């Protein structure tokens, strides 16, 4: 149908495949596997997992994810491990990608994934800088984003969007100044969700 | 033999096919002080057997290529230096054991 | 209750990296006011470092400590590499800002805000 | 006394509107706009305003883009290492009042609360003919000068 | 020279502030007897530090509660 | 000893402030430290206060220079999980548009890249033609560089009668252009002693250090994500992916001098192949009907007036979603919670890895080479900071 | 299918060697290079005589705002406050009230131009042509405050450019 995204069913069985492929031998760690409707595989994994399940995505024959795209990190504040770290790997050999999720929360340390992927070094620091996440054993862990003193993780649910101070320049103190944010205009908070349900198909159970 | 690779800091192998009878053997070497029963060691076993014999089989470097589809030799040749580093590493690791720890209820759950 | 530790397994480990985190600020304040130029006295700069310390006194997580004195380290780090301009570094002391009042009368008078 | 002083100004005036130096800042988006500015079809360079200049020979600074937290202490560095007489142009809404990301956390909600700003050019980003418009209208506020006026009167 | 040490480290704990010197008696305890902080003591021993010009390690800094012990300290 | 390269070149520049912590040992250079956020604006945390439409002009502003390329990013990962289909005049207006913001880059990536080792002719020659390019924006949407011209579901207007002719005109002389552009850098043998062997990247460093695009077909990689993951109509038309062989400086320059010769025979194709219908999905719960329309049917009106106040729900998942952008791939993580506005939306910004690698790329060369290569990286400093 | 940008092998017969060694000594590549710039030093120059000629635009250009009226003069806007919830930056306040006739007109109508992107967003979500960004882009001011519009701004700025607008609006409304 013309407006209609067409099905790809050949790939949706060729990630399941590979998707059971690394769940029976990453047993240790592999806690969920997931195909999308629009075919993208992710490998949910216990966090103790991450150096293992990377290295064996990267270096496997029938796997090897040399690229790491992106890495970064979700807050959902109503769980207990309120931080989800979504890894998504590229395969060039066998034209594929893979995304590989874990989760932590504020106190608990996600093992530094620089082993495996160069890439992930700068990554980790704005997970850091921006979440809050530490990085165990990253060799050189700090803000990367924010200003140098900045206080609090930007993009924690939980942080205001204007933030808590606000820049200017002082003339007594000749020099830039922080102090407590004040608006001339408040940001406008919308209610736009509609009270009746879109998608019965992910209606969750009563 | 080829000129170059094509790939900057990839060398040209003048042995190709001895060199990758080696790093075949030794995986399976190293494949054999994983556990019978691990998926690692049954799948890895698997096709580095059906690499190998490819390799017995084929002595034209092109033609043999063709038939591993992984590149050029000397990618292949990389890559089975990678499956060689990764066995030695999952003997470590251990990761046919049973999980480690369940997620917490709605860990994976979405949307909240 | 049993979980991953940062650095520290208990408490007397991590008091021991909170003390040496201490001295490595103790020691980089008369070098701070010199390199920064700064206004403030030595003993000024040596005050706020103690009252920085002082207002997480009542920890008593090692996980929690771990990661404030991962994040102080961060902090001296980006002083002794001067990565912070001179602004940074006074921002500590809220020069520019006029003293708020603490008792409920002065709260009452100003506005609403408890 | 009264007529030198008057057609004094006017040839100081004319001299430095008519070599105006400028010291951009190519922050973000605008940047571009303000290159297409000193691209053929416009060619800053006619009017006198040249291409390359440096902080400790410029006339005008533009702030050409988004000045977030981070970048404030180190802008203003470079409006006081300007000689006087210097002025400062704002382009586009992120320099002009924080524009698209006036509600985060990270921007400095207008350039004009870290250095005082002459002309204000709005777009986002303006055209390079909005750009030159305002640079020609700095001209004509400079033309309207009266430095020796005032200080035979004082 | 240790009769020498009780000088030298007598005399730093004079120049310091937070200590009455009428309580200041060689075998006075940091935290009971002169009622110091934690963090005090720190500021002792890094100013023991620098008038004997050697460092003293967390793990021996934390059992020098009173002055007798850092004579001790220093001449061993 | 220990440095800091300045904020920008003395002559007018648009890709962003760096502050470039070196460590030099004569005139070598030991060690390289971006220090970046200088242009970071939290643009993923505004997002989320943002309905699906709403976000849109924020990708015009991160490659400020590729706007249209980060606007269809942007459309396709929300199509995808929006299960709907673009239609097909839109595909080949937005693959049409692609091309000419990858000229955009090219000429911004490569003018500016000699303008900054001090060849400054041909930044002049050839901005004149960007210009020409700004007229196409601006005829199709209004705006010369933040069009907000394509969306999730099409584009929003069809293109003016008379528009394609005039992009014909343009590509015909555009050849020559590339040229004479060629005649001033590509044998010179100052442009070569600045380039060649400057910057070399392994192909295995390469992959590992995630980078993308020319960084990874210059070293003689085989990967172009519209060949091996094409999306809209770029299995439609034939084009050759340049490959470098030495993996350095102008082994890359020589990329992309290529890649702009590509794009203008991609063009040529667009201009041959360009079909008739409609210009965005004939959905009105997505794509919001004519004005016409909205102001005789009472069903058009009502989804007029809730796609520009709610704005089209999305069901929930997540997608990660990549083009081949003129800088590398450029990617977003876009999460849905069912709402009509995005959960989390991660940009990946190509630039970001590869300025991660700048250290590694530096090693062993002097002050000015790391000049050429930030040059040949082509970073913008919107997209590294979001 | 890919090709090659650099994968050339010099020639080593003694001519080649030698066409190279006059290049090297003689420095005819850059020769070459002063040709290409003393062509152009010849050519017509691109620059146009701003301001007395002006860069072409199109009746889809996205300039300064207007409020606009039906022909009888009423205003065309009506509060419905589609503009003020579509604005990406928030740039639009809006409050309302019946009129004095009863009819639905707004009290405040504010464009912070300081906030907004130019994007015709309102323009897009108006129902009645209320809100248009018009030709107007030379309208720089010399302070902040003259960014705010208000009302009374808008309105002016409708019956100013009005004979524009309508023009460029019949030019394009059938691509709308
Ligand atoms: C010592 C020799 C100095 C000679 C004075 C040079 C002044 C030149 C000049 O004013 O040009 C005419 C100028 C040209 O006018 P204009 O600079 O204002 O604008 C020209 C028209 N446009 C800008 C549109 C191109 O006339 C004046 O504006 C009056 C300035 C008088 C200053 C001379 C003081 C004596
Ligand atoms: S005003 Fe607009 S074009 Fe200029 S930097 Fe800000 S978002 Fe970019
Ligand atoms: S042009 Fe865009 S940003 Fe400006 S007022 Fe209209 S909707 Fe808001
Ligand atoms: S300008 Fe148009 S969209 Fe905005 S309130 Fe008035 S009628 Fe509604």
């Amino acid at each position: 149908r013309p407006t209609v995204r067409p099905r790809n069913d050949v790939a949706h069985k060729q990630l399941s495949a590979f998707g059971e492929y690394v769940a029976e031998i990453l047993p240790k760690y592999v806690q969920q596997v997931q195909v999308s409707c629009f075919n993208e595989l992710e490998i949910c994994i216990h966090p103790d997992g991450v150096i293992p399940v990377l290295t064996f995505l990267r270096d496997h024959s029938n796997a090897q994810f040399k690229s790491l795209a992106d890495l970064t990190a979700v807050d959902i504040p109503t769980r207990q491990n309120r931080f989800e770290i979504v890894y998504n790997l590229l395969s060039l050999r066998f034209n594929s990608r893979i995304r590989v999720k874990t989760y932590t929360d504020e106190l608990t340390p996600i093992e530094s994934s620089v082993p495996v992927y160069k890439a992930a070094n700068w990554y980790e620091r704005e997970i850091w800088d921006m979440f809050g996440v530490f990085f165990a054993n990253h060799p050189d862990l700090r803000r990367i984003l924010t200003d140098y003193g900045f206080e609090g993780h930007p993009f924690r649910k939980d942080f205001p969007l204007s933030g808590y101070v606000e820049l200017r320049y002082d003339d007594e103190v000749k020099r830039v100044v922080a102090e407590p944010v004040e608006l001339a205009q408040e940001f406008r908070k919308f209610d736009l969700n509609s009270p009746w349900e879109a998608f019965p198909a992910y209606r969750q159970p009563p | 033999l080829k000129k170059t690779t094509g790939l900057v800091g990839l060398a040209v192998c003048e042995t190709p096919h001895e060199r990758l009878k080696i790093l075949y053997t030794k995986i399976l070497d190293v494949l054999g002080h994983i556990p019978k029963n691990a998926a690692y060691r049954k799948y890895t076993e698997q096709i580095t057997n059906e690499k190998l014999s490819m390799v017995k089989a084929e002595p034209d470097v092109k033609k043999l290529e063709e038939r591993l589809q992984g590149g050029q030799i000397e990618e292949v040749i990389l890559q089975a230096e990678n499956e060689l580093s990764l066995a030695r590493k999952m003997i470590q690791w251990k990761p046919w054991e049973p999980l480690v720890e369940e997620p917490p209820a709605s860990q994976w759950k979405w949307p909240i | 209750t049993s979980v991953k530790p940062i650095f520290s397994r208990d408490m007397n480990e991590a008091k021991r990296r909170v003390r040496e985190l201490y001295r490595a600020w103790y020691r980089e304040v008369p070098n701070t006011v010199h390199l920064f130029q700064l206004d403030i006295s030595v003993k000024q700069g040596r005050d706020k470092v103690r009252e920085m310390f002082k207002k997480n006194a009542h920890i008593t997580d090692p996980r929690v400590v771990d990661l404030l004195v991962i994040k102080g380290k961060m902090e001296l780090e980006e002083t002794i590499k001067v990565w912070k301009q001179r602004t940074h570094v006074m921002r500590f002391f809220h020069e520019t800002e006029a003293p708020r009042p603490k008792d409920f009368l002065s709260k009452f008078y100003v506005g609403h805000d408890p | 006394g009264e007529y030198v002083v008057a057609k004094l100004d006017d040839l100081i005036n004319w001299a430095r509107r008519s070599s105006l130096w400028p010291m951009t800042f190519g922050l973000a988006c605008c940047a571009v706009e303000m290159m297409h500015m000193a691209a053929p079809r416009y060619d800053m360079d006619r009017f006198g305003v040249v291409f390359r200049a440096s902080p400790r020979q410029s006339d005008v600074m533009i702030v050409a883009g988004t000045l977030t937290n981070k970048m404030a202490p180190a802008l203003r560095k470079v409006y006081d290492q300007m000689p006087e007489p210097r002025y400062v142009v704002s382009m586009g809404s992120c320099a002009n009042g924080g524009g698209y990301y006036h509600y985060s956390y990270s921007v400095v909600r207008g350039c004009d609360r870290i250095v005082p700003v002459d002309i204000y050019v709005p777009g986002c980003p303006p055209t390079a003919e909005a750009l030159l418009y305002g640079i020609l209208q700095l001209q004509k506020k400079i033309k309207r000068e009266k430095r020796l006026r005032i200080w035979y009167r004082r | 020279t240790l009769e020498g040490i009780k000088d030298r480290v007598l005399y730093v704990l004079k120049l310091y502030d937070k200590i009455d010197p009428e309580k200041l008696s060689v075998n006075s305890h940091f935290m009971k007897d002169l009622g110091l902080d934690s963090l005090d003591q720190v500021e002792i021993i890094m100013a023991m530090e620098d008038e004997f010009g050697f460092e003293i390690p967390d793990i021996d800094a934390e059992k020098l509660m009173c002055p007798q012990e850092i004579v001790d300290y220093i001449a061993d | 000893s220990n440095l800091t390269l300045n904020f920008g070149p003395q002559h007018p520049a648009a890709h962003g402030v760096l502050r470039l912590v070196m460590e030099l040992s004569g005139e070598m250079v030991r060690k390289c430290d971006p220090h970046i956020g200088l242009l970071h604006r939290g643009t993923e945390k505004l997002i989320e206060y943002k309905t699906y439409l709403q976000a849109l002009p924020y990708f015009d502003r991160l490659d400020y220079v590729s706007m249209m390329c980060n606007e269809q990013a942007y459309s396709l990962a929300v199509e995808k999980l929006l299960n709907i289909r673009p239609p097909p005049r839109a595909q080949w207006i937005r693959v049409l548009f692609g091309e000419i913001t990858r000229l955009l880059n090219h000429i911004m990536a490569v003018t500016t890249h000699a303008l900054d080792i001090g060849a400054m002719t041909p930044f002049f020659w050839m901005f004149e033609e960007r210009e020409k390019m700004f007229e196409f924006y601006e005829r199709v949407s209004g705006a010369r560089m933040h069009a907000a011209y394509v969306r999730p579901g099409g584009v929003h207007q069809d293109l003016p009668l008379g528009l394609m002719d005039d992009i014909y005109e343009f590509s015909k002389n555009f050849s020559l252009r590339i040229d004479e552009l060629e005649e001033m850098l590509t044998n010179n043998r100052i442009w070569r002693n600045r380039t060649v062997d400057i910057g070399i990247v392994t192909a295995e460093d390469a992959l590992n250090y995630g980078f993308s695009g020319v960084m990874l077909r210059g070293s003689g990689i085989q990967w172009d994500l519209r060949k091996t993951q094409p999306y809209d109509v770029y299995d439609q038309v034939e084009f050759d992916v340049p490959i470098g062989s030495r993996g350095d400086c102008y082994d890359r320059y020589l990329c992309r001098v290529e890649e702009m010769r590509q794009s203008i025979r991609i063009i040529s194709q667009c201009l041959n192949k360009m079909p008739p219908g409609e210009i965005k999905v004939d959905d009105a719960k997505v794509s919001p009907p004519k004005r016409a329309e909205m102001k005789t049917s009472m069903e058009s009106l009502i989804h007029h007036f809730k796609l520009y106040t709610e704005g089209y729900q999305v069901p929930p998942g997540a997608t990660y979603t990549a083009i081949e952008a003129p800088k590398g791939e450029f990617g977003v993580y876009l999460v849905s919670d069912g709402s009509s506005r995005p959960y989390r939306c991660k940009i990946k910004a190509p630039g970001f890895a590869h300025l991660a690698g700048l250290d590694k790329m530096s090693k062993g060369h002097m002050l000015a080479d790391v000049v050429a290569i930030i040059g040949t990286q082509d970073i913008v400093f919107g997209e590294v900071d979001r | 299918t890919y090709k090659y940008v650099n994968l050339r092998e010099p020639s080593m017969d003694m001519k080649s060697v030698t066409d190279r060694a006059a290049q090297t000594l003689l420095w005819t590549e850059l020769i070459r290079g002063l040709g290409m710039t003393l062509s152009y030093l010849f050519r017509e120059p691109a620059t146009i005589n701003y301001p007395f000629e002006k860069g072409p635009l199109s009746p889809r250009f996205r300039g300064e705002h207007a409020l606009r009226r039906y022909p009888s003069g009423e205003e065309r806007c009506i509060a419905c406050k589609l503009c003020e919830a579509v604005c990406p930056a928030q740039a639009i306040t809006i409050e309302a009230e019946p009129r004095a006739d009863g009819s639905r007109r707004t009290t405040r109508y504010d464009i912070d131009m300081t906030k907004c992107i130019y994007c015709g967003f309102c323009q897009e979500a108006c129902p009645v042509d209320a809100i248009v960004e018009g030709p107007n882009f030379e309208f720089s001011t010399e302070t902040h405050e003259e960014l705010l519009y208000n009302k009374e701004k808008l309105l002016n700025n409708g019956d100013k450019w009005e004979a524009e607008i309508a023009a460029n609006i019949q030019a394009d409304y059938l691509y709308r």
